[PDB]
This record gives structure tokens, C-alpha cells and sequence, in this order.
């Protein structure tokens, strides 16, 4: 059916792939190591 | 809080990114082909 | 024409048949849950999440059929 | 030792404190975090042995 | 630009807020809001440690985390009544799925050579049926290509469409004379039950994607 | 049509405020407490050693 | 016209088929309830609310199907 | 004309839904007989639950049947 | 336009293939719950085996669905 | 023309029905696998090759139906 | 003319339905194999040729359906 066909496909996909790369880096460099700070700090308190 | 710690696994995600570029380009051509329908 | 609008309606009717398999499916998962819980007693902490998971996927097959039914009928 | 006890008396977090201050007093915090990110880990060994592991199934 | 572009921006900003200012005083005890993103962290640590072994699981832990979190957030945001779907734009979900399938295939070829093709003999079998089991292993391997995406896309799309069709129908049900507007609440409650279900299958689908492409990475990292 | 979706969402938030918001309060509190207690225990543990 | 109106009725009839699966589904849930309870004599307090979940969920598939039957029939 | 023919045909097709309920009732009653034969004594508790189950299983078939009458008369 | 009507018919028929897979999925998960409840401890090994089985059973259904789309789009 | 092309599309639709049997079949093999393994424990390594063979054969029936669909299209 | 070509295609489609029963059948024989080997620990050497035999016979029924499908399709 033509209802699931926009011709705006490349528009959709461009903004879409921009969001994915952004979230991936954002987690990976920033927010994942920031959780790891809580964990490691808790374990250092556990040691002391 | 927020401090940048390098994740060297962003360059381990090279096969994922190569695939992403191919589909990105391919959808440009697909969009052009469907607008001629 | 008359035939095409008719064909949307007919094609939709046929599409609805697909749902029955999911319906029975959902019940089978819940049966297995009830059997399992009565058999073990205490398995439930792991198993209740597993059963909900199984429910969801059985349901999803139904949703595929349902969405196709809508697609033909409504456009 | 009197001084050490006193040092523990005037500073002792367990109410809340910045993770930055624990990092500041022990740069071991940043060293271990960096080493773990470098290693390709996100499990802190021992964290799960006296803190939760928050999962159901 | 496009409506789609505008809601992708909303997703990015929502995810930023969950770590940027979840805490007050950058707690060592952890804020009550931050308990949610701890539980998510731990069950995905234990999920991708759960599937893929080695210390190599932590090498794919961000990838599995942003495939979790994208779908987890986008099956709450897309369920807002007037919010413009990104997941019912199937072309984004399916494209991402094909990208991941290719990025598993390329990773497998790169990491494990032409003995990557040892993936498609997954068991010793009688020699005349060694090739049969290659054909219908490779067939199932790029059935995994479209299965992963199309499962999620259909569920979310179907949820919105089901809800809207019944909503349009229940408007005209209440328009029937007032003895029908007595017991005009029973279909409204049905739409509520359906809306509840769309959240459920949305959180479940976020887990199902990320466990299945944890299983696919298990296959890719360890041959077979 | 689309106002029905908003009415159901309001009802959903009603179920949330009834059931989920106290449950999540209790859940978050419980975990937070457990963490706090472990942390304070460790602090106690080193204070004992000083006295020894 | 005659064909389109006809198609409403025919399409509806075809749609009604899907309902059978939900009926069987409910039976499977209640069968399992009985089966479990006969094994334990005592599982029932846990199992009865679980069974109500299974009933509702299986029933829902039927209601979606029934909705489509009405959409075809009534418009 | 065609509309009249169509409703008679459609009425036929709708009747098939009843098929599942006819099986359904028996699955509940079978489990009742099996359970009580197993326990000798569950029956006081189990029988109310079984009658609830019977009603619900039949009810789905009745939905098929009311649709059948909406077609058949309508 | 007979072809367009027919396309919609062929599509309708295609959903029937999906029903079998829907049951299939439930059967795999039923087996999971059964096995796990019998053993207890088997579960950690078996749950991965189950996930594999889910995918394989699902794939047959995917084919039926794909043919539906192939017709639908034409 | 119209009728023949129409018939191809319809016939293809009918062919999908054949696949359903394979779908159920595959599930039965895996269900059996889970049951066997949970019953024995230790059998699993022997059983897993047998299971793969059984999976393949069940799938194959569906494949025959699928290729017939392709012939009609 | 058109009708005869159409009819050949229709008849072929219908024949494809026949195969499904064989599909389920093959699985059932293998299910028994798995259950048997887990039951005995040691039945496998006798039972494996039995399983193959049962497979072949079940498969053959589907093969008959398939050749009739081709026969109608090609003419």
C-alpha cells in the first residue's frame, strides 16, 4: 500500500542515523563511565 | 560527574558504521526512485 | 470500482483469520505457567517474567495479522 | 590515632557527598574508572557482592 | 524540516536529562530517580554478560545499551497521544536492523576469516546433507536480518493504529442516543487496556531486540 | 477522535498515581537505604580498627 | 453498490472465524486452573489471579477480532 | 438481490466460529473429570471454578452466534 | 483492476500462514516453562537454547508475512 | 491478461498456507529438545546434533511451499 | 483460454496446502526420537534408523502433494 510509502524516506533516515550515532557516543564516553564512577566509589568505600 | 573517558570501542564499531553509510546512500537512491513512481 | 472497494472489505475478512492462532497461543503460555507454578511451587520468581515474555511474543504475531487487516480495510 | 579518630569525626560521608570529592581525595577513583573503560569492562568486581545487581529475570 | 526530525531531537534531550541532572549534590548513595537507571544498567550488564561471555561483552555493552535505551524511550515517547512516531516510521527501524545485520556479518568475516562460513555448518551431519544445512542456515541467517526489525515495527505501529481506530469508533458510539451513552464508558476502558498493553509490549520489545541481537553477537563472536 | 487518546492517557496517569508512584517511591527508597547502610557500615568498620 | 453492500456482509462472516481461537483459549486456561488445583489442593490462592490474567488476555484477541467483524459489517 | 444472497452466504461463514466453543466446553469438563478422579475430593472447590470456565468458553461461541443472527436476519 | 482486487485477496490469504507460527511460538515457550519447572536448575543453559528456537520458529512466520507484504506492495 | 495475472497473485497467497505446517513443526522439534534436555540433563550434547537435523527437515517442507510460491510469482 | 491458465495456477496453489500436514508429521517423529533418547539414554542405535524410516514415510506424503502441485502448475 502507498500509505507506508512517503517519498521523504531519505529525510527520515538522515535525522534518524544522526540521532543513533549521537546517543551511542554520548552513552559510551560520558554517561556509562559516569555510572562506573558511582560503582567504583562505592567499592572504594567498601574497601575502606 | 560528566567527564569524557575515551572509549576505544568507538573504533571497534567500524563494521557497524561502514554498513550505516551504505544504507544511508542506498536510501537516498531509493527515495529518488520512489518519487518517480 | 464496486469490485475494488469490495476487495478491500473481503481481503480484510480473510486477514482476520490469522488472529486465531495467536489467541490459542496466549492461552497455551498461561496454561504452561499455571502447570509450572503448581508443579514447582517456588519457580515463579524466574518463571512469571518468562511467561509474560512468552505472552508478548505470541500476541505480537497476532498484531502482525491485525495490522494487515486494518491496512487492507482502511487503507 | 586520636587525630585519626578526629579526622574521621569531622569528615565522614554516608549522608551524601559529591563523587567528585571522593575522586579528589582518592585519584585512585579516576585511575580505576579509566582503567576499566580502557579494559573494556563496565562490571566493577565486588560491587555486586555487597550491592545489588538489579534484575528480575 | 520534518516532524520526524523534531521528535528525534526530543529523544536526545530526554536521554541527556537522565544522567546530567538526575542527581542533586552528585550523590554517592544515589538519587531515587537514578535508581531506575541503575536497575537498567545492572540488568543489561547481566544480560549481555548473560549472553555473550568474555570480557568482550563489555566491548559491545554500549552498543547493546543504546539499542536498549533507544527502543525503551521510543516506545514511551511514541505512545504519547499527539507525539509523532519514529518507530511507526518503520524505515528507520528496519534500516537500523539491516545495518546491524551487515555489521555482524562484516565483523564475523573480519574477525573469523573464511572460517566464518563454518557458522553455516553448525553440526556434523551425513555428507549428502552437509550442503542442505548450509543453504537453510544461510537462509535463516538473513531471515534474522529482517525479523529483528519487523517484529518491533509492526507492534508499535499496530498499537497506535488500533487505538486510533477504536477511538474514532467510540466517538460515534456515544453519539448514539443516551441509553447507549449509558454504558458508553465500557469501550473507553477497553482503549485504556489497549494503551496499557502498548507500553508493556514496548518495554518487552526493548528487551527482546537487545537479547536477540545479544544472541546474534554471541553467534558472531563465538563461531556457530 | 484524538481527545479519546488523551482521556485514556489521563486515566493511565491515574492508575500510575494510585499504584506505581508509591511503589516506585518504596522501591527507590529501599535500594537507596541499602546502599547508604553498606556505605555507613564500611565507615564504621574502619573506625573500629582505629580503636583496636 | 449491491456488490459493496454484499461485501460488508460477506467480509464480516469471514472475519467471525477468528473468534473460535479465543474460545478455545479460555477453555485451555480454565482447564489448566482445574489441573493445577487438583494436583496441589492448595495452589489456588496464587493461581486464581494468574488465571484471571490469562482469561483476560486470551479474551482480548477475540475482542480485537470481533471489532474487525463489526467494522466490516456496520462500517 | 445480490445483497440478500450475500447475507445468507455470510451467515453460513460466521457459524464456523461456534466450532471452537463446542470443543472448548469439553476441554473444561474433561479437566473437571480428570481432576476429581485424581483427587476424590477437590470437587467442592473446583466445581464452581469449572462452571465459571464453562460459561466463558461457551460465551465466545455465543459472540459468533449473535453475529450469525445479525447476518442472517440482517 | 481485477488484478488490484486479486492482489488484496492474495494478501488476505497470506495471513493464514502466520497463524501456525503464532501457535508455534507459544509451544516453544510452553516447553521452556515446563522444563524449567521440572528441573529448576536447567534454566540457565536452556534459556539461550529457547531463544534460538524462538528465532527459528519465528522465521517461518516471517516468510509468510513477507509474501503478504510482497503482494500488498505488489 | 487480467484474469491470469490476478490468478498468479491469488495462487501465491494460497501457497503461504503450506509454510504454516513447517512453523508448527519446527516448534515441536525445539519443544522436544527442551523437554528431553530438562528431563535428562546430560543428554544435551548428543541430542543437539539430532535436533539440528530434525529442525532442518521440518523447515524443508516449508521451503518446498515457499519455492512453489516463487514459481507462481 | 484465460480461465484455463488461471485454473491451472489456482489448482497449484490449493495443492500446496497438502504439504503442511507432512511438515508437522516429520517434527512429531523427531520429537519422539528426542524424548526416547532422553528416556532411555541408550535407545539411540535402534531408534535412529526407525526415526529415519518414519521421517521418510511422512515426507513422502508431502512429496505426493508437491508433485500434484507441479502437475497442475505446469500442466
Amino acid at each position: 500500500m502507498p500509505q507506508l510509502v512517503p517519498f521523504y524516506f531519505m529525510n527520515q533516515l538522515t535525522y534518524g542515523f544522526l540521532l543513533m550515532i549521537t546517543l551511542l557516543i554520548l552513552f559510551s564516553q560520558f554517561f556509562l563511565p559516569m555510572i562506573l564512577r558511582l560503582y567504583v566509589s562505592r567499592l572504594f568505600i567498601s574497601k575502606l | 560527574m560528566l567527564k569524557r573517558f575515551p572509549t576505544p570501542i568507538l573504533k571497534v564499531y567500524w563494521p557497524f558504521f561502514v554498513a550505516g553509510a551504505a544504507v544511508y546512500y542506498g536510501m537516498s537512491k531509493a527515495a529518488d526512485l520512489s518519487s518517480n513512481t | 470500482m464496486q469490485l475494488v472497494l469490495a476487495a478491500k472489505y473481503i481481503g480484510a475478512g480473510i486477514s482476520t483469520i490469522g488472529l486465531l492462532g495467536a489467541g490459542i497461543g496466549i492461552a497455551i503460555v498461561f496454561a504452561a505457567l499455571i502447570n509450572g507454578v503448581s508443579r514447582n511451587p517456588s519457580i515463579k520468581d524466574t518463571v512469571f517474567p518468562m511467561a509474560i515474555l512468552g505472552f508478548a511474543l505470541s500476541e505480537a504475531t497476532g498484531l502482525f495479522c491485525l495490522m494487515v487487516s486494518f491496512l487492507l480495510l482502511f487503507g | 590515632l586520636q587525630s585519626t579518630l578526629d579526622n574521621i569525626q569531622s569528615a565522614r560521608p554516608f549522608d551524601e557527598l559529591t563523587v567528585d570529592d571522593l575522586t579528589k581525595i582518592k585519584p585512585e577513583i579516576d585511575a580505576k574508572v579509566e582503567e576499566m573503560v580502557k579494559k573494556g569492562k563496565w562490571d566493577v568486581p565486588g560491587y555486586k557482592d555487597r550491592f545489588g545487581n538489579l534484575n528480575v529475570m | 524540516l520534518t516532524t520526524f526530525s523534531l521528535y528525534t531531537i526530543i529523544v536526545l534531550l530526554v536521554i541527556t536529562s537522565l544522567y546530567t541532572l538526575t542527581n542533586n549534590n552528585n550523590k554517592i548513595i544515589g538519587s531515587r530517580w537514578l535508581i531506575s537507571q541503575e536497575a537498567i544498567y545492572d540488568t543489561i550488564m547481566n544480560m549481555t554478560k548473560g549472553q555473550i561471555g568474555g570480557k568482550n561483552w563489555g566491548l559491545y555493552f554500549p552498543m547493546i545499551f543504546t539499542l536498549f535505551m533507544f527502543i525503551f524511550i521510543a516506545n514511551l515517547i511514541s505512545m504519547i497521544p499527539y507525539s509523532f512516531a519514529l518507530s511507526a516510521h518503520l524505515v528507520f527501524i528496519i534500516s537500523l536492523s539491516i545495518v546491524i545485520w551487515l555489521g555482524n556479518t562484516i565483523l564475523g568475516l573480519y574477525k573469523h576469516g573464511w572460517v566464518f562460513f563454518s557458522l553455516f555448518v553448525p553440526a556434523g551431519t551425513p555428507l549428502p546433507l552437509v550442503p542442505l544445512l548450509v543453504i537453510i542456515e544461510t537462509l535463516s541467517y538473513f531471515a534474522r536480518a529482517i525479523s529483528l526489525g519487523l517484529r518491533l515495527g509492526s507492534n508499535i505501529l499496530a498499537g497506535h493504529l488500533l487505538m486510533v481506530i477504536l477511538a474514532g469508533l467510540t466517538f460515534n458510539f456515544m453519539l448514539i442516543n443516551l441509553f447507549t451513552l449509558v454504558f458508553g464508558f465500557v469501550p473507553l476502558a477497553m482503549i485504556l487496556a489497549i494503551m496499557m498493553l502498548e507500553f508493556a509490549i514496548g518495554i518487552i520489545q526493548g528487551y527482546v531486540w537487545a537479547i536477540l541481537t545479544a544472541s546474534y553477537l554471541k553467534d558472531a563472536v563465538y563461531l556457530h | 477522535d484524538e481527545s479519546i487518546l488523551l482521556l485514556t492517557f489521563l486515566g493511565f496517569t491515574g492508575l500510575v498515581a494510585k499504584y506505581l508512584a508509591p511503589a516506585y517511591k518504596d522501591f527507590a527508597d529501599a535500594r537507596m537505604k541499602k546502599v547508604s547502610d553498606v556505605l555507613n557500615a564500611s565507615r564504621n568498620k574502619h573506625v573500629e580498627a582505629v580503636k583496636d
